[PDB]
């Protein structure tokens, strides 16, 4: 499963 | 002895509409899931038997968060750009590669969280899973923000967590196909390229995975500077194909042997035309 | 950065004549990602062609294998025809049965 994890570079 | 991987790319292409994003899972060399945002109607959807009966919750989610994920990259081609002070008129990638490895017993081994923009290092989580690997300015300035807001420790919760966990049951669920290696079929073809020499081409087909060695030794001894090797290559149903091969004086073929070493293989082969 | 991409062109399994197979042609090493495939058929274009999901290496370089069913003869004659950025024309590699 992908993770959910949502970041800005 | 496993490992699950997830490879993310996003590419900008300015007159040709948003930023498309591409995801596919693997489990060890098994592609199992994909994403492409381009489809008629985008989903995360299935590419191997074993992960099919997962349910539509399953589904769902991958699908939202794909979606939540291209949108996030496509905010990150735009950060990206104003980083390097590029024009909107060029057009770039980001690449991500995401997962964790594990051992026997099934507990991790190894994870990983890195990147590249427009082809190049970026950044990259390290063994540790709580310190980044910067391969620019640019990405300087993403490493700080990342440590701000505690971004290593996430991954690593996920990497620990749920990676390992999902792993596991897709490798149970799959068991008879991804826990049982395929050897090679292999054979030894001849072709003469004039009256004095002669091509000598080792062939190893349908195996998995893809990891193998093929070698030629004239009397006992590596050919190696002088080896035809190509790039191991899939066939198409889920196993790969490579071939070595040697330029050899007619009639002197017996003085030469390929060497075969796969996972699938009790013990190494020695083949000779 | 920019790499030029490697071309196989080859059948799923042993070639025979008259009978069912696959023809694929696998482009690797390249970036960026976007590229022409084309499989050949005597020079012509072969329209079904499918590919795989685009993927890519360790060293972040992209490969596809694009693919389409074939039943190969004594005397057609296969080609993989591949563009690329990096590429000043398109490139042609005939298929060879012993490759
Ligand atoms: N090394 C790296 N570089 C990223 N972007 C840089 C090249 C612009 C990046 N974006 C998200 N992540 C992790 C957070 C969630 C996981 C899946 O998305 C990965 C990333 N890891």
């Amino acid at each position: 499963v992908t993770t959910d994890i949502q970041v800005k570079v | 002895s496993h490992s699950m991987r997830y490879f993310y790319t996003a590419m900008s292409r300015p007159g040709r509409g948003e930023p498309r994003f591409i995801a596919v899972g693997y489990v060890d060399d098994t592609q199992f899931v994909r994403f492409d945002s381009d489809a008629a109607s985008p989903r995360m959807a299935p590419r191997a038997p074993w992960i099919e009966q997962e349910g539509p919750e399953y589904w769902d989610g991958e699908t939202r968060n794909m979606k939540a994920s291209a949108q996030t990259y496509r905010e990150n081609l735009r950060i990206a750009l104003r980083y390097y002070n590029q024009s909107e008129a060029g057009s770039h990638i980001i690449q991500v590669m995401y997962g964790c490895d594990v051992g026997p017993d099934g507990r991790l081994l190894r994870g990983h969280d890195q990147s590249a923009y427009d082809g190049k290092d970026y950044i990259a989580l390290n063994e540790d899973l709580s310190s980044w690997t910067a391969a620019d300015t640019a990405a300087q300035i993403t490493q700080r923000k990342w440590e701000a807001a505690r971004v290593a420790e996430q991954l690593r919760a996920y990497l620990e967590g749920l990676c390992v966990e999902w792993l596991r049951r897709y490798l149970e669920n799959g068991k008879e196909t991804l826990q049982r290696a395929d050897p090679p079929k292999t054979h030894v073809t001849h072709h003469p390229i004039s009256d004095h020499e002669a091509t000598l081409r080792c062939w190893a087909l349908g195996f998995y995975p893809a990891e193998i060695t093929l070698t030629w030794q004239r009397d006992g001894e590596d050919q190696t500077q002088d080896t035809e090797l190509v790039e191991t290559r899939p066939a198409g149903d889920r196993t790969f194909q490579k071939w070595a091969a040697v330029v050899v004086p007619s009639g002197e073929e017996q003085r030469y042997t390929c060497h075969v070493q796969h996972e699938g293989l009790p013990k190494p082969l020695t083949l000779r035309w | 950065i920019q790499r030029t991409p490697k071309i196989q062109v080859y059948s799923r399994h042993p070639a025979e004549n008259g009978k069912s197979n696959f023809l694929n042609c696998y482009v690797s090493g390249f970036h960026p990602s976007d590229i022409e495939v084309d499989l050949l058929k005597n020079g012509e274009r072969i329209e079904k062609v499918e590919h795989s999901d685009l993927s890519f290496s360790k060293d972040w370089s992209f490969y596809l294998l694009y693919y389409t069913e074939f039943t190969p003869t004594e005397k057609d004659e296969y080609a993989c025809r591949v563009n690329h950025v990096t590429l000043s024309q398109p490139k042609i590699v005939k298929w060879d049965r012993d490759m």
